[PDB]
RNA sequence: CCUGGUCCACCCGUGACGCUGAGGCGCGAAAGCGUGGGGAGCAAACCGGAUUAGAUACCCGGGUAGUCCACGCCCUAAACGAUGCGCGCUAGGUCUCUGGGUCUCCUGGGGGCCGAAGCUAACGCGUUAAGCGCGCCGCCUGGGGAGUACGGCCGCAAGGC
RNA sequence: CGUGUAGGCGGCCUGGGGCGUCCCAUGUGAAAGACCACGGCUCAACCGUGGGGGAGCGUGGGAUACGCUCAGGCUAGACG
């Protein structure tokens, strides 16, 4: 079920801006394009999961991470059907390696949560009203999902590595296990679980995202039918 | 909690309109002497701060020094860049010969036995790097033929 | 045109390795054959066959590395991580069985040629014998 | 017209006949020297006009060697990639010159750029290495004194080594 | 910047020699000093005794992987 479902459109992508190091993934070069070996991709997807499973049953949350307009949302919904972190946005620096202090401003978020719903905005003038409330927006603009969690992630999986490869270092000079579905556009070496795929056509990036947060929650009871997905995909 | 030994201290400075501002730097060692060991440079706007802050990154970067008889397994040279070290065990009962750098660190690295050199620059901080990842390169008649299994 | 082959090969495995690779082929020779027949039964390579390209006959050296590591650079540490060659073509060394190497305190080889075989630096002790100090690995 | 080097393609011939290279020999920009031509433009020197405190300069008007040619010298240089030569090995990306192919592609030589690994004091280098190795030559060993002095050889001299 | 004399350096395989090279034996390597022990002077310095070594070099025997030499073959260098 799995073959017929990535061949189907999940496959092969980046074409000669690739690098050498992403051989052993590799069937050929079509029409110009890279085509990915996918009977590895299977290889790969399989321990890739043999990682998830023995950590989603042992009660490990997971960062997911993806900046890019091809793959946000998609990740959003994901995430949010794990109950897992996530960076949506711009995925700031030292987020995980300096995390006490990020930290603070989540712990700024919920300084102004909570004064929301209070009766001290019955004053404040105009002025820090417009303030407060543009500064828990943003706040909040970023930091929708990079509250969950107030504790070092105990794995990462993320979208294009070679993108967010400032996280991918955040969470390599943490010891942080590193799981992302990387195509040739991105160096194999530097992640320790690979999903070799495209990285850009939303197509490919349900079909890892999905599956990957389907055997999150069978691990916790619960199966159920796919996310949001098709809205105008396509 | 460690040992914690300041290897040493000094004023740096940058210009401005007006005058010069300072700055102090602080390599400190640090080590319980059951070969653990950690090296930490340190700059801040005041030399209480600065030495506070070795102490920090050094707990944060030590390394595992695989000794023996209170020595070291085997012998290496190390160069950082420009400044050059030699770690060659000696028997039983000699003592740590080697300069306050190489020496301050080797200490509480557990060792006592032990014949040193630098060689090149001599500068301190770069031959403090140069004694961590000499240590760092060490290797134990067990982790070796453990590479050599098949 | 190879000056001294041998030290060629050395450089050829050292170079390969850098990068972590299969194999690599050093072009045959009985003596680099021999010496090859030693960093295998020592533990440095999986070993080698003898192969060929074009009628030209190498020889296929499969390396050895280490485990994956944690952090960054991720990078295994090496089999051999040293390996530089002795007793050059422009100035031969020699040494008599009492002049003989003791390689990184035990934890390394000194192969060396004599007139009694590829000796090592204990096999050579061993067998009470010396000469042309090949070089030093490990 | 005479002639050098050089790349490719076919795998034919020779069978290691190789690499480097102290001395030696040859070449060696410009300026300069000798003999004899040549002389439009330019132009050290030199003459004037300005500028200027001065202006043996910068700007302007003139102008001789020289710049050209033949033959003979001179033998220097930021003679620069400030990177000796030969060979083996160590990711690719890109554009470019020029070869060969059952030519959207591959392969060989050359010239650039960005860059793995690695080297590096840094700057940077990176299959055109400053990487990793071997061979052989050359050269360095604080600044000034000084490329001076003496000696020696070379040169008509200037001067060179 | 070339060219090249001397010299330095020399690709794959087979064999002969065994110069380098390696091992064994024997001779030599005086003694004094040095070094390890033991003692002689009240200790020590000094001093006696005993032992252990020294590269070298001569001689005899052996080894033949690497270097050299001679002999045969090869074509990946080089040349045509
Ligand atoms: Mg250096
Ligand atoms: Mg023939
Ligand atoms: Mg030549
Ligand atoms: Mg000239
Ligand atoms: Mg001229
Ligand atoms: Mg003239
Ligand atoms: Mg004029
Ligand atoms: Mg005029
Ligand atoms: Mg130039
Ligand atoms: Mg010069
Ligand atoms: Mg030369
Ligand atoms: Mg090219
Ligand atoms: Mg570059
Ligand atoms: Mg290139
Ligand atoms: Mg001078
Ligand atoms: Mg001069
Ligand atoms: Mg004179
Ligand atoms: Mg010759
Ligand atoms: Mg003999
Ligand atoms: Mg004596």
């Amino acid at each position: 079920v799995k073959e017929l479902l990535e061949a189907g459109v999940h496959f092969g992508h980046e074409r000669k801006r690739w690098n050498p190091k992403f051989a052993r993934y590799i069937y050929a070069e079509r029409n110009g394009i890279h085509i990915i070996d996918l009977q590895k991709t299977m290889e790969e997807l399989e321990r890739t999961f043999r990682f998830i499973e023995d950590l989603a049953m042992r009660g490990g949350t997971i960062l997911f991470v993806g900046t890019k307009k091809q793959a946000q949302d998609i990740v959003r919904m994901e995430a949010e059907r794990a109950g897992m972190p996530y960076v949506n946005q711009r995925w700031l620096g030292g987020m995980l390696t300096n995390f006490k202090t990020i930290s603070q401003r989540v712990h700024r978020l919920e300084e102004l949560e909570a004064l929301f719903a209070s009766p001290e905005i019955e004053e404040r003038p105009k002025k820090e009203q417009v303030r407060l409330k543009h500064e828990l927006e943003r706040l909040q603009k970023y930091l929708s999902g990079f509250r969950l969690l107030k504790r070092l992630p105990d794995a990462i999986f993320v979208v294009d590595p070679t993108k967010e490869a400032i996280a991918v270092r955040e969470a390599r000079k943490l010891f942080i296990p590193v799981i992302a579905l990387a195509d040739t556009d991105s160096d194999p070496d530097l992640v320790d679980y690979i999903i070799p795929g495209n990285d850009d056509a939303i197509r490919s990036i349900q079909l890892i995202l999905s599956r990957a947060v389907d055997l999150i929650i069978q691990a916790r009871g619960g199966v159920v039918e796919p996310s949001p997905s098709y809205a105008l995909v396509q | 909690d460690f040992e914690e030994k300041m290897i040493l201290i000094r004023r740096t400075a940058r210009m401005q309109a007006g005058g010069r501002r300072f700055r102090f730097g602080a390599l400190v060692v640090v080590g319980d002497r059951q070969g653990r060991v950690g090296l930490g440079f340190g700059k801040a706007p005041e030399v209480p701060l600065a030495v506070q802050k070795a102490g920090y990154y050094a707990r944060r970067n030590m390394v595992e020094v695989p000794l023996q008889n209170g020595t070291i397994p085997h012998e290496i040279e190390v160069e950082f860049g420009a400044s050059k070290i030699v770690l060659k065990p000696a028997a039983p009962g000699t003592g740590v010969i080697a300069g306050a750098v190489p020496r301050a660190i080797l200490e509480l690295a557990g060792v006592t036995d032990i014949l040193t050199k630098e060689l090149g620059s001599r500068n301190p901080i770069n031959i403090a790097y140069a004694t961590m990842e000499a240590l760092r390169q060490l290797r134990t008649k067990a982790d070796v033929e453990r590479l050599r299994k098949g | 045109m190879l000056t001294d082959p041998i030290a060629d090969m050395l450089t050829r495995i050292r170079n390969a390795t850098r990068v972590y690779k299969e194999s690599t082929d050093v072009p045959a020779s009985r003596f680099k054959e021999e010496i090859l027949r030693i960093l295998a039964r020592e533990g440095f390579i999986k070993g080698y066959e003898r192969v060929d390209v074009d009628g030209k006959p190498y020889l296929r050296v499969y390396l050895k590395y280490g485990p994956r590591r944690q952090g960054p650079d991720p990078r295994p540490e090496q089999v051999i991580h040293h390996i530089r060659r002795i007793s050059k073509p422009g100035r031969r060394v020699y040494v008599g069985v009492k002049e003989i190497p003791r390689v990184r305190r035990g934890l390394g080889i000194a192969i060396l040629s004599t007139s009694k075989g590829v000796l090592t630096d204990r096999e050579a002790r061993k067998l009470g014998v010396g000469g042309e100090l090949i070089c030093e690995v490990w």
